[PDB]
RNA sequence: AUACGUUAAGUGGAAAAGGAUGUGGAGUUGCUUAGACAACCAGGAUGUUGGCUUAGAAGCAGCCACCAUUUAAAGAGUGCG
């Protein structure tokens, strides 16, 4: 998904910026998400 | 949802903000409290949207504290209407609202719920605000 | 390894036991003879029996003792202890009568010592809100 | 608590080049390679062992110096043991057995697959669910398993395609 | 650090009356395996002997550079050390003998520890 | 042009609530060569799912007294089940 503010939803989750747009990436591909 | 029993004053001026806060600055009835960074209007329904978010997160425990009580009305003018003819009527209530004021109060709650219960009003408050603690010299 | 708790006096009937053991390659006919056996001094109880399983298809049995805290219902003298323990004392207990029930548990207790078996049995009888005295 | 500044012994026979500015010409039985290096970076040979040395502290250089000892580990070990990656086919009617050089792949699609293997790689396949990419270069064996694995990208709901040795698909429930 | 000292001191306490003792691996330490020696344990006596596992080479070595000077070759990886208070020497150092071959954690092939001033070879 | 820096996006040369291991400085503090964060090899509690329950559900329907022992270590429970 994509939101402006994209938060960790669980512990999983990691917050790693890509290509100037910060991705948080887990596990569990729901918790996927993309800023911008 | 706040409202007073009584008003001298049907309507008033809007007035002029500027400067620090006349008082009330320091917290000090609350364990923890939010403090607004800058200043800005506040609807009653915006003040009532906070305290709803808290109660349910909090569960059981101290009872909410709010230093704000609303006391200056916001002229609504009827949609379409052409200007002048007459000032318009209180839609509404705004309580005045000064840079570095508490403008919520949390105590007797633990240290994990406290810095949640701070975050969603801060959302709900488009003045940026941050976290505060009392202080004891003292 | 499969635990089942197969009572002291009946073994035979496939719905209790039956094919559950009997994917095993365990041969019930052959040990429901032994259940019979050594639980006989403890006859119309349920026991419990850990049941291991040897490649050869040879197998030996541990027999346990009937579940804890049941015996403590006993010694309160009340069939049924409080639904809030310590906000609710309904019971008290002599530490004397504990030492009782501490030894019936210690073929089934892991505990070192007679001691630490009365410190094992404290800890079940806080459970049903019982004072220990 | 850092990575370029370890040692890499190498084990033999592996000779190391050390020619400007900069390329490293790593040579043995196996194989060469060349990976490009910029200047800021030292390469230094001390006897049997490789070694890294860090210009400066700066946050920049603090990456790149990281990534040429774990890419220098990568040629000697090519260029001596080998590498390679096992890929387990999963179905029914799968298959697969090689047509020359080339590699055929029976996969569920209608239409046949074949996948031609880069120089200095072969493609054994001594049954008909494992699959071995050997290779003495880490990234074109990877980039052909990644090309093997776009052949069929696997399903969640059931082991099919290619799927890594050992990996664990997520299961899913379907009604 | 004050309680990395309680490590220190309460162990030598042990050791400086200690009798006999046998080195033991710590690898694939399943608690099932620890059990059936702490019921051995139970009947040679109770509390007394100790499992302690803290055997890092800047802790338990200091503990021996008073008395045992053989540990040091003993140190590198693994170790489970064991310490007598009273109990005549006997099935000690056959007990734990007999649990490593039959599976259930390498033995080291008994590195050996005090007796007298020697290593290898368990009686 | 000189000297100390900062910025990497063309910001400079277009705003916001909100979001982020962006980066440069300052301060506070936990642990730390009687041993730290990464690991890679070790094990995971004993009575016990323990009370009150829901057909049964034992780390987990959920409400909790959520006890004490084995001890190198582990909550009668962090989590995917």
């Amino acid at each position: 998904k994509v939101r402006p503010s994209v938060k960790p939803i669980c512990e999983k989750c990691k917050v790693i910026r890509r290509k100037g747009k910060v991705m948080v990436i887990c596990e569990n591909p729901k918790h996927k998400q993309k800023q911008g | 949802m706040l409202l007073p029993k009584r008003v001298k004053y049907r309507r008033e001026h809007r007035g002029k903000m500027r400067g620090r806060a006349k008082g009330g600055t320091e917290v000090h009835f609350g364990e923890f409290g939010i403090q607004a960074l800058e200043a800005s209007w506040i609807t009653n329904r915006q003040i009532e949207a906070a305290r709803i978010a808290m109660t349910r997160y909090m569960k059981r425990g101290g009872k909410v504290w709010i230093k704000i009580f609303p006391s200056k009305p916001y002229t609504a003018k009827p949609l379409e209407v052409r200007m002048g003819s007459g000032k318009g009527a209180p839609e509404g209530w705004v309580a005045v609202v000064k840079p570095g004021k508490v403008l919520f109060e949390i105590s007797g709650v633990s240290e994990e719920v406290a810095r949640e219960a701070l975050r969603l009003a801060s959302h709900k408050l488009p003045i940026k605000t941050k976290f505060v603690k009392r202080e004891e010299i003292g | 390894v499969v635990k089942l708790q197969i009572p002291a006096g009946k073994a035979n009937p496939a719905p209790p036991v039956g094919p559950a053991l009997g994917q095993a390659g365990v041969n019930i006919m052959g040990f429901c003879k032994e259940f019979n056996a050594r639980t006989a001094d403890q006859a119309g109880l349920i026991i419990p029996v850990e049941i291991s399983v040897y490649e050869d298809r040879s197998f030996t049995f541990i027999t346990k003792t009937p579940p804890a805290a049941v015996l403590l219902k006993k010694a309160a003298g009340i069939e049924s202890g409080s639904g809030e323990p310590n906000r609710n004392k309904v019971a008290t207990v002599k530490r004397d009568k504990v030492r009782e029930i501490a030894e019936t548990k210690m073929p089934d207790l892991n505990a070192a010592d007679v001691e630490a078996a009365m410190r094992m049995v404290e800890g079940t009888a806080r459970s049903m809100g019982i004072v220990i005295e | 608590s850092r990575v370029g500044k370890k040692l890499l012994e190498i084990p033999s026979d592996v000779t190391v080049t050390l020619n400007d500015n900069n390329t490293v010409a790593v040579k043995g039985p196996k194989g060469e390679l060349t990976r490009t290096f910029h200047p800021d970076m030292e390469i230094k040979v001390e006897d049997n062992v490789l070694t890294v040395a860090r210009p400066s502290d700066q946050k920049e250089h603090r990456a790149l110096h990281g990534t040429t000892r774990s890419l220098l580990g990568n040629m000697v070990e090519g260029v001596s043991k080998g590498f390679e990656r096992g890929l387990e086919l999963v179905g029914v009617g799968y298959r697969a057995s090689k047509s020359g050089n080339k590699l055929v792949l029976n996969v569920g699609y209608s239409h046949p697959v074949e996948i031609v293997p880069e120089e200095g790689i072969e493609i054994e396949v001594p049954s008909q669910t494992k699959v071995v990419v050997k290779g003495t270069d880490k990234e074109r064996v990877g980039a052909i398993a990644a090309n093997i694995r776009a052949v069929r990208s696997p399903e969640p709901y059931k082991g099919k395609g290619i799927r890594y040795e050992g990996e664990v698909v997520r299961r899913k429930e379907g009604k | 650090a004050i309680e990395t000292k309680k490590v220190v001191v309460e162990e030598i306490a042990s050791k400086l009356k200690e009798s006999k003792s046998t080195i033991i691996v710590d690898y694939r330490g399943l608690n099932v395996s620890e059990v059936t020696e702490l019921r051995k344990q139970l009947r040679e006596a109770n509390v007394e002997f100790k499992v302690y596992k803290n055997t890092m080479t800047r802790r338990a070595v200091e503990q021996a550079e008073l008395n045992g000077l053989n540990d040091f070759l003993t140190g590198p990886n693994a170790i489970a050390f064991s310490t007598e208070d009273v109990v005549a020497p006997a099935k000690v150092l056959n007990d734990f003998a007999k649990n490593h071959e039959a599976l259930e954690i390498k033995a080291g092939v008994i590195e050996g520890k005090v007796s007298t001033v020697e290593e290898v070879k368990a009686l």
